[PDB]
């Protein structure tokens, strides 16, 4: 959940 | 890849690293004489096991967040599929933090910069993981002895992260090419700077893995003793990486 969000955050 | 290209990669990795430092090296050196008093150390030792675990998990999560940003800025990482990105960060984030930690370690007096001051390993006694703490201190002592430059840490940590042997990688050949390019960037820079003497002095294969496994083992003991503390007060990213 968290890791996916950090990687998608631009 | 060619010579100008390899140097372009060296410059890029070093910039990516400098932009994603949580702590400035100059700030860490300038804080060396700011050491916790016997009263402050005692204060840390008097803290409950759960209170100390939560503070350390939060500080580790913050350090991991900077490692995530380093990965995103690392040339070739955002080009890998999301599965491979997650695999590389789940296996490598903690290993990168363990390497970055040698900068906050003062080998002259065996102290670490923690929560505004420098303190010895006795600071962490309330955690109940003395073996793990002393191993991370010994590891930090060993890297500090190498006199790592910021550029060397940048190149070395880029290689800690881009590891093609990680179980679960789908585009293994793509990670292998990115790894070989970073290896050339790393070795070219050491050659250029007359620092190839450090290659033989670098941590053995399995040492970072051993520290990460011990961290996960100690967290599992702690979780067994205080499950509500982990569930309710541990950061979501920390639980995602280390709990399950
Ligand atoms: N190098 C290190 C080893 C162990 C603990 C640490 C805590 C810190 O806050 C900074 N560095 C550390
Ligand atoms: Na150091």
């Amino acid at each position: 959940k968290i890791l996916h969000r950090l990687l998608q955050d631009s | 890849a060619s010579l100008t290209e390899i140097e372009h990669l060296v410059q890029s990795v070093c910039k990516s690293y400098r932009e994603t430092c949580q702590l400035r090296l100059e700030d860490l050196l300038r804080q060396r004489s700011n050491i916790f008093s016997r009263e402050e150390v005692t204060g840390y030792q008097r803290k409950s096991m759960w209170e100390m675990w939560e503070r350390c998990a939060h500080h580790l999560t913050e350090a991991i967040q900077y490692v995530v940003e380093f990965a995103k800025r690392l040339s070739g990482f955002m080009e890998l599929c999301q599965n491979d990105q997650i695999v590389l960060l789940k296996a490598g984030a903690m290993e990168v933090v363990l390497v970055r930690m040698c900068r906050a370690y003062n080998a002259d007096n065996r102290t670490v910069f923690f929560e505004g001051k420098y303190g010895g390993m006795e600071l962490f006694r309330a955690l109940g993981c003395s073996e793990l703490i002393s191993s991370i201190f010994d590891f930090s002592h060993s890297l500090s002895a190498l006199h790592f430059s910021e550029d060397e840490i940048a190149l070395y940590t880029a290689l800690v992260l881009i590891n093609a042997h990680r179980p679960g990688l789908q585009e293994k050949r793509k990670v292998e090419q990115l790894q070989y390019n970073l290896e050339l960037a790393f070795h070219h820079h050491l050659c250029k700077t007359h620092r190839q003497s450090i290659l033989a002095k670098l941590p053995p294969k399995g040492k970072l893995r051993s520290l990460c496994s011990q961290h996960v083992e100690r967290l599992q003991i702690f979780q067994h003793l205080h499950p509500i503390v982990v569930q309710a007060a541990f950061p979501p990213l920390y639980k995602e990486l280390f709990s399950g």
